[PDB]
């Protein structure tokens, strides 16, 4: 096996300190290197540091040193990444990575590289306040229609934090749907759009509804998009 | 090289 | 600090073909401690290669890694659909490990010009005192598109934002959205609203326009 399970997402504040955990199950823990590797919104992977649980042999990255701590709990096979002086820049997905071993036949002999990963943990660092989105209809008009096709949608605006998930007609509308990655507005809130192309002969003879789901806010709205 | 250490250890545990 | 330089930035080619990704280190990577990971869209990295040459068990033969010292190359021999993702190179030859900025392997198709649709601010939103005009560039290739907002012929400055989907699993196109944001007025003290688009698939820009009324 060798399964790594991280804690739920987190919303911390600038200046705050966050602690993320990783649970290893199905292989030796104390004797294998365990590193943390984050990934900022729309960017690559950055290695932050690691630790060999045995003697708590720690390896920190200069960019983070004197600001980050990495721990192991041999008695519970768990690892901890604590990071303070949180800045909005630190908004990223933090990954727990355990190195692989020669020949999975099985656990035995380190290889340095990270063969095992957690599901990732979203940590958002903002001074903004959690809020569900306002959902406005992108109505089908003569300017959104051409030939036999017509584009409609809905603007999911001013929410926080990530993520939001959209669907159409309770999922009864799959192909033609494009949901764009959210962009960070100046107010510090996110916003995005969900569109879909549909036959235009079916506009009056049909009803289109976008179901929005912002779990971090316990919000679940449904907006009816119809002609202009 | 920090990334090597676990080799030092696996070689000992195997050794004895 | 050792810098891993990955190129090209985006390698675009057809399935069933062979992909060769380049990783060059600013310094000599000791003991050839180099790994290649594959990150598929919404997932976590998947280790493909280590020690430059070594492939774990579970990784398909398609993947081969070579090079040494300061020049490393990842090689997929016959691309499968799932192979179109991002690829990262990491060096662990010294304590401070580092990653390359990554390389995207995109499906190459025939150029397609964006289908431009335009949506006026909903009344529901205007009742809030803020307006948002949306401009959808739908189903185009490549992903490089230029959008420009124009209100009463006046060109626009940093009051719009655009988002781009990832390449489409089904038809390999990209879609983009550009939102212009205003206050009720001055949205109400301007007549026409248009967005013009420049794409490698068009000889002339495409301009979608509407005037406060229709519908």
């Amino acid at each position: 096996q060798v399964q790594l399970v991280q804690s739920g997402a987190e919303v911390k504040r600038p200046g705050s300190s966050v602690t993320v955990s990783c649970k290893a199950s199905g292989g030796s823990f104390s004797t294998y290197a365990l590193s943390w590797v984050r990934q900022a919104p729309g960017r690559g992977l950055e290695w932050m540091g690691g630790v060999i649980p045995l003697l708590t042999i720690t390896n920190y990255a200069p960019r983070f040193q004197g600001r980050i701590t990495i721990t192991a709990d041999r008695s519970t096979s768990t690892a901890y990444l604590e990071l303070n002086s949180l800045r909005p820049e630190d908004t990223a997905v933090y990954y727990c990575a355990r190195e692989g071993t020669t020949g999975w036949g099985w656990l035995g002999k380190p290889i340095g590289a990270f063969a095992h990963w957690g599901q990732g943990t979203l940590v958002t660092v903002s001074s903004a306040s959690t809020k569900g989105p306002s959902v406005f209809p992108l109505a089908p008009s003569s300017k959104s229609t051409s030939g036999g096709t017509a584009a409609l949608g809905c603007l999911v605006k001013d929410y926080f934090p990530e993520p939001v998930t959209v669907s159409w007609n309770s999922g009864a509308l799959t192909s033609g749907v494009h949901t764009f990655p959210a962009v960070l507005q100046s107010s510090g809130l996110y916003s995005l759009s969900s569109v879909v192309t549909v036959p235009s002969s079916s506009l009056g003879t049909q009803t289109y509804i976008c179901n929005v789901n912002h779990k971090p806010s316990n919000t679940k709205v449904d907006k009816k998009v119809e002609p202009k | 090289n920090w990334f090597n250490i676990t080799n030092x250890l696996w070689l000992i545990k195997k050794k004895k | 600090e050792i810098v891993l330089t990955q190129s090209p930035g985006t390698q675009s080619l057809s399935p069933g073909e062979r992909a060769t990704l380049s990783c060059r280190a600013s310094q000599s990577v000791g003991n050839n401690k180099l790994a290649w990971y594959q990150q598929r869209p919404g997932q976590a990295p998947r280790l493909l290669i280590y020690g430059a040459s070594s492939r774990p068990s579970g990784v398909a033969d398609r993947f081969s890694g070579s090079g040494s010292g300061t020049d490393f190359t990842l090689t997929i021999s016959r691309l499968e659909p799932e192979d179109f993702a991002v690829y990262y190179c990491q060096q662990y030859g010294q304590s401070l490990s580092t990653f390359g900025q990554g390389t995207k392997v995109e499906v190459k198709r025939t150029v397609a010009a964006p289908s431009v649709f335009i949506f006026p601010p909903s009344d529901e939103q205007l009742k809030s005192g803020t307006a948002s005009v949306v401009c959808l560039l739908n189903n185009f290739y490549p992903r490089e598109a230029k959008v420009q907002w124009k209100v009463d012929n006046a060109l626009q400055s940093g009051n719009s934002q655009e988002s781009v989907t990832e390449q489409d699993s089904k038809d390999s196109t990209y879609s983009l959205s550009s939102t212009l944001t205003l206050s009720k007025a001055d949205y109400e003290k301007h007549k026409v609203y248009a967005c013009e688009v420049t794409h490698q698939g068009l000889s002339s820009p495409v301009t979608k326009s509407f005037n406060r009324g229709e519908c």
